[PDB]
């Protein structure tokens, strides 16, 4: 019902209408995570020319 | 081959629907979990209705409307009859209720009650049944759940020979363009014991329901009177047909109610669509009025009845969507 | 004047980019070549467009976005296309092989040798800013970069710009519009990692865009650049407050105040009318009262779902075109009385409405019909996590078989990862559901 | 990720890989010379993929050409369009591998083997980018089966983060050179299952069927088999050489179709199954392509899909026609026959449309299925094996070449341990 806050100019118009009231991880450890993902492939790869070489 | 999904084995209407629908030899039934369905026969508690109308190339269709269950629990009607202008305050078919919660209206309640204990007329209400209000209270905190107190019909219809009490059972089906069919024939779920005025302790008198009765058959076979032989007693014993006494302010509320429910629930634009079968239970009293009792979201048929219902719904509300390669129901126009 | 750093991540967030720039240079006069003959403080200035575009002594105006994928092809195409000298060359970065639909490979992998240089690349945009506010980031649900770089993009962006606002634009995957198995798995991962990440984020399920396409302008099977002009469009009805003269959402803070009280519960529903088909001929015009009754409906949605079943926290409504208050006021009266429209009882119920003179511009030659005004209704509703959980069902279907999981686990990350972030979905869910009954 | 190195190992390698580049070198207008002489420039948009640019701007096949015996690569030399592969990308030992696994993995093969991975690392260097390697063998002889699943292995050892590609003909009764095919087989299957990311199983039976029961061909020679198994070769290749919606290679499909490791064993199928030369005038319908690919009848490996589940699916429909209709039609079949279809994989069958039609067909489909059924193939193979084995027959040929009984045992052992796996997921 009440029209409040009403902003004018040459390209619009802005209002409200209330109708009824109420009643972080760092640097460190991004680099940590990453590298820990970077060794688990290297593990692997590993264990896979190691196969290889059986 | 349309394919179909059971979600609720305990539905004695619904497994009744699907074998008339396998019978047909054009539905195919699928296991619990598979997504790739057209009909769902969903469960009682928590039916995933997000889920439904997301697979392509499907036009799918469910047995629940969802957001009926604010019609069919006992605490949601009394809140929705009670906010709601097209019932508003002064809805007269509805007896006055009140709902109360354990450890609100308990000022309320109270505030009506003291009226009638001024004016000293009939002052009983029903949650167990008794006249006062103190007694009452403290039997549901003991209890532990939410329930609702309301106003018991203290005057109701007789029936002869017996001096006995009765509801009315309605089946009415709601189909994926909102059309409201009612079902032609109905159920006097009957008490067998005569009515008792003076003594409320007593309940098997009093409430006419299908479990506590099973003098059990002794007017008509297991407490249940049909259509036909009511309106046959009515004719004989007050001069008046089912049609003009009862049936119109039945077929008056089922309409206002689901009317009331319409922009809530209604699956007309939707991805997905809804039909669902329904219970009204109605109270007949001394001068022949109607009261609205509960709304049954999962209801069961009579036994005779079965057959006809169960067929009624693959017609108007499943093959209506899903077509094949005299009708049974009243439509209550709106 | 605070200036707007747009992100682009994977075939997605390049491709529908590309139908954002151009859009914009349309709606602000701006040339292919980049040159604005409106424009009259050469070489410089601190207008509203500003915010959008960046000046050189030339007078070319050249866009503050950054391009990024890890395979070649796409941006490729935005070298070699008709806005060619628009963006230059330090903007656009590929790499040399893509994530295979592979969060992991996009995240862990090839996020790792590429992470350094997009952010060196953004440095230098931010570094010609007087004033940075933040970031608005458009990439895909489904895709391996799209997931996968983005969710450390995010996380990256807030350590080295740690005051900034970021906003997302997210492609929501559907069947229906050319996904891939593994893409709710990609969802998921991605979601739990940017959460904290993002302030406000506007999911578009590509379902619900394709639907729009084949009801309202009879395309019977929309390409990429039928739904992408459409999403654009969408876009720039958010973006049209930062980039334009006014008094409501001025700023990427205002995002957060108007539309998210609860920081996790930051998704707004999107919902925009009319969509109507260029091939029409003779159109009955809408009215105010007629559009704004339109953003009431589950199929002008970006994300289909149910908004009767669930509970607003938010609401604005941005109008482009022949529009005054007086109209919008007697549209809301109505609107009110006729539909279920429930706020948390911890909220006002109310509008903020902003209105913009200028009608929605129009791509020459595209499929959308020139229209005497338009609305875009921003809604924080509760009915939006029908989403989540459609999504969440799919990844415990494949999960509980560990379907796929060894594909993720082969790029170093591990299997514990998945049920951590399936968890935090859960927990979602939850918290929509506390506020949302 | 564009580059793909081809390598054809054997006589049925070469013969089937021959005739693959024969059909996609028409498919793309290259002459048997190299020169481009066709109309569209959609043929050149990709050409990258299988062909290295040339002086004089000519193409060359980037494919290498393998075997120990100098007979069926000569064939290929003096074929159809022989002069059009690189001269030095013949690499041929001499005395043959005499349908022996063993002289082919470890004694003949093993001196040979070098030679062959200096072009693989030759042509690999030329790459802007190597997406990874496909491989046309048998299982039943020697070149192939046995240096083939050896050069896998030494390539795995070099480029470890590369797709492997193979097109593997299985052995049958119903069309058979020696009778130690099955020890052949099952020592290569064990090769396939650790060292391959998707293997095309081509199986000679089902080929055998096609052309008797299907194509109404009283004898088929292998020149009748082969013609089914470029066809199918095409289609599967299709995305990956013609420009469409699809932004996808090697392993985009690796990781979409493959759920676990070790099951990457693919039905293939086609529509509409032809004979050489003489071919039906009628056109085919959307509706008509559907029904057909899913068809047993059409399929490359002699499984029945019925006795088992769909894990996932990839259909590429070739030719100009309604994509909707496409659409409708793939949902059709799923709609209908979701039994078939694992509910714990959601959306598992996905459909790409290419413009351009093969050949002599105004529209085509190639299916691409990772269904349990295929352990029918692999059964059918293990109960052959253990005729022989269980008497330890014909094993003298094997021993001579330094094999133990052992290798056998342990090679038969991972095979049935694979067709339980696949059993595994066939029920819950
Ligand atoms: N709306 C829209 N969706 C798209 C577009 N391109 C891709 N998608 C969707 O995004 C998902 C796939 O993500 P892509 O962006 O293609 O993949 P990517 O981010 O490049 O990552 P990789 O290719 O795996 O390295 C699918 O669900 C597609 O439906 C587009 O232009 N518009
Ligand atoms: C380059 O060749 C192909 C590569 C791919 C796919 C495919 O089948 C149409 C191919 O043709 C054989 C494809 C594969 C199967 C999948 O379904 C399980 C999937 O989710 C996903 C797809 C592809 N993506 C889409 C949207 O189709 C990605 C990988
Ligand atoms: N489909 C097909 N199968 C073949 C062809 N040539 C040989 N084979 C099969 O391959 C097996 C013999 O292997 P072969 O390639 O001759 O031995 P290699 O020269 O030592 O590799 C037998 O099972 C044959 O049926 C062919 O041209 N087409
Ligand atoms: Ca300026
Ligand atoms: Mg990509
Ligand atoms: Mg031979």
């Amino acid at each position: 019902m009440e029209v409040i806050e009403l902003n004018k100019c040459t390209s619009g118009q802005s209002f409200e209408v209330i109708l009824k009231p109420p009643s972080d991880p760092s640097l460190e450890e991004i680099q940590k995570k990453l590298e820990a993902a970077e060794e688990r492939r290297k593990y692997q790869e590993a264990e896979l020319l190691k196969h290889l070489a059986e | 081959m349309y394919t179909f999904v059971v979600r609720d084995e305990n539905s004695s209407v619904y497994a009744e629907v699907s074998r008339l629908l396998l019978a047909t030899g054009q539905w195919k039934r699928l296991r619990k979990d598979n997504p790739r369905f057209n009909l769902m026969l969903g469960e009682r508690n928590r039916l995933p209705f997000g889920r439904l109308g997301h697979e392509p190339g499907l036009v799918q269709l469910v047995n629940y409307y969802r957001g009926a269950d604010k019609l069919c629990r006992k605490a949601s009607l009394v809140k929705l009859i009670k906010t709601s202008p097209e019932l508003s305050e002064s809805c007269t078919w509805f007896p006055e209720s009140y709902v109360i919660y354990p450890t609100d209206e308990r000022e309320v309640f109270l505030a009506a009650y003291n009226r009638r204990r001024e004016g000293r007329e009939g002052n009983v209400w029903i949650a167990l049944i008794s006249s006062e209000a103190s007694e009452l209270l403290d039997f549901i905190d003991e209890q532990g759940q939410v329930h609702v107190i309301q106003k018991y019909l203290e005057k109701p219809l007789l029936l002869e020979p017996g001096h006995r009490k009765f509801d009315i059972r309605s089946w009415v089906l709601v189909d994926h363009l909102y059309n409201i069919y009612l079902y032609r024939e109905g159920v006097l779920r009957t008490s067998s014991e005569p009515y008792n005025s003076a003594n409320f302790q007593d309940k098997t008198c009093h409430l006419t329901n299908h479990c506590i009765q099973k003098n059990y058959g002794r007017y008509e076979e297991g407490n249940e009177m049909f259509f036909e032989e009511f309106n046959q007693y009515l004719m004989d014993a007050l001069n008046t047909t089912l049609e003009n006494s009862i049936l119109l302010q039945i077929k008056h509320i089922i309409r206002s109610c689901l009317m009331c429910i319409e922009p809530a629930i209604s699956t007309k634009h939707l991805h997905y669509q809804s039909f669902q079968l329904f219970g009204f239970d109605f109270m007949v009293d001394e001068e022949l009025k109607v009261w609205l009792i509960e709304v049954n979201g999962a209801p069961a048929c009579a036994q005779k009845l079965y057959a006809e219902l169960c067929q009624g719904i693959v017609d108007v509300a499943i093959s209506s969507v899903f077509p094949l390669a005299t009708s049974i129901f009243i439509k209550l126009h709106h | 004047m605070r200036e707007c750093i747009s992100i682009h991540v994977g075939q997605a967030g390049v491709q529908i980019g590309n139908a954002c720039w151009e859009l914009y240079c349309l709606e602000h006069g701006i040339q292919p070549d980049g040159q604005m003959p409106s424009d009259k403080t050469i070489g410089g200035g601190d207008d509203s467009f500003n915010t959008f575009f960046s000046e050189t002594g030339a007078g070319k105006h050249v866009p503050r976005a950054v391009f990024v994928d890890l395979e070649p092809t796409v941006i490729d195409e935005v070298r070699t296309g008709t806005y060619r000298q628009l963006f230059h060359p330090e903007q656009l970065i590929t790499g040399k092989e893509d994530a295979a639909n592979n969060y992991a490979r996009g995240h862990y992998t090839i996020g790792k040798e590429i992470i350094d240089l997009v952010l060196d690349r953004i440095r230098k945009l931010a570094d010609q800013c007087t004033g940075l506010q933040g970031f608005l980031v458009f990439h895909s649900f489904g895709g391996g970069t799209g997931s996968g770089f983005t969710s450390l993009l995010m996380e990256r962006l807030s350590v080295d710009y740690g005051k900034k606002s970021k906003l997302e634009f997210s492609i929501y995957p559907a069947p229906q519009v050319s996904t891939a198995v593994v893409e709710p798995y990609n969802s998921i991962l991605t979601t739990h990692t940017t959460l904290e990440h993002s302030d406000c984020a506007f999911m578009v399920d590509n379902e619900a865009i394709y639907d729009i396409c084949r009801r309202n302008l009879d395309i019977e099977r929309p390409t990429y650049t039928n739904l992408n002009r459409l999403i654009s469009q969408i876009v720039s009805s958010i973006t049209a407050s930062l980039r334009f003269d006014g008094a409501l959402n001025v700023d990427l803070t205002e995002f957060q105040t108007n539309l998210v009280p609860y920081p996790r519960i930051h998704f707004p529903l999107a919902t925009y009318a009319p969509v109507i088909s260029a091939e029409k001929a003779y159109h009955e015009q809408l009215s105010v009262a007629e559009i704004t009754n339109a953003c009431f409906e589950p199929a002008n949605q970006m994300v289909k779902c149910d908004p009767r079943h669930g509970k607003y926290m938010a609401c604005c409504l941005l109008y482009r075109g022949d529009v005054v208050p007086k109209d919008v006021n007697a549209a809301i009266a109505t609107i009110k009385t006729k539909r279920s429209i429930q706020f948390v009882d911890w909220c006002p119920t109310g509008f903020k409405v902003g209105i913009n003179y200028q009608p929605p511009t129009v791509v020459p030659g595209g499929d959308l019909a020139k229209v005497q005004r338009a609305v875009c209704m921003l809604s924080n509703t509760t009915a939006i996590a029908e989403a989540w959980a459609r999504l969440d069902h799919k990844f415990d279907l494949m999960y509980a078989k560990r379907a796929f999981v060894h594909w993720y686990v082969g790029e170093g990350m591990e299997e514990g990862e998945f049920s951590e972030a399936r968890e935090d979905m859960a927990a979602l869910e939850k918290d929509y559901e506390e506020v949302g009954v | 990720m564009r580059e793909i190195v081809h390598i054809q190992a054997g006589q049925c390698g070469n013969q089937i890989g021959a005739k693959f580049w024969e059909v996609i070198s028409d498919e793309h207008g290259i002459d048997p010379t190299g020169s481009y002489h066709g109309d569209s420039d959609l043929q050149l948009e990709r050409i990258n993929v299988y062909y290295n640019e040339a002086t004089g701007n000519k193409y060359v096949p980037r494919a290498i050409l393998v075997d120990l015996e100098p007979g069926t690569m000569d064939s290929v030399r003096s074929g159809p369009f022989g002069q059009i592969f690189r001269p030095d990308n013949f690499v041929f030992g001499q005395s043959g591998a005499g349908n022996n696994w063993a002289k082919g993995h470890y004694t003949e093969g093993a001196e040979l083997v070098d030679s062959v991975l200096d072009v693989v690392r030759k042509e690999s260097e030329s790459c802007d980018c190597l997406q990874g390697f496909q491989l046309t063998h048998s299982l039943g002889g020697g070149t192939g089966s046995g240096m083939g699943t050896l050069l896998i292995s030494k390539i795995r050892e070099e480029y470890p983060d590369r797709i492997m590609n193979t097109f593997s003909v299985m052995p049958s009764p119903k069309v058979s050179d020696t009778v130690v095919e099955p020890y052949n087989a099952t020592l290569s299957v064990h090769q396939l299952v650790e060292n391959t990311d998707e293997t095309y199983c081509i199986d000679n039976e089902a080929l055998y069927d096609i052309c008797f029961r299907t194509l109404k061909l009283t004898t088929p020679t292998y020149g009748d088999l082969n013609h089914l198994v470029s066809a199918t070769m095409s289609g599967v290749t299709t995305c990956l050489r013609f420009p469409g919606q699809l932004n996808a290679d090697l392993r985009k499909l690796a990781v979409n179709m493959v759920p676990f490791p070790r099951l990457h064993f693919f039905m293939p199928g086609f529509a509409p199954l032809t004979s050489r030369g003489s071919q039906q005038y009628r056109a085919l319908t959307v509706p008509e392509l559907t029904q057909q690919m899913f068809d047993s009848k059409n399929m490359m490996a002699a499984c029945d899909p019925r006795h088992g589940r769909y894990l996932t699916v990839a259909a590429i429909f070739r030719g100009r026609m309604s994509m909707k209709e496409v659409d409708e039609q793939m949902l059709n079949v799923q709609n209908k026959n979701s039994s078939y279809f694992v509910e714990w994989i959601p959306n598992n069958v996905k459909t790409a449309v290419c413009d351009i039609p093969p050949r002599g067909l105004k529209m085509s489909a190639t299916f691409i299925g990772n269904s349990t059924a295929i352990q029918e193939l692999f059964k059918r193979i293990s109960e052959q094996f253990t005729a022989m084995f269980r008497r330890k027959a014909f094993l003298h040929w094997y021993t001579g070449e330094g094999m133990d009984e052992m290798e056998f045992t342990e090679a038969e052992s991972n095979m049935n341990d694979l067709v339980s796996e696949y059993q595994q997921y066939q029920d819950a």
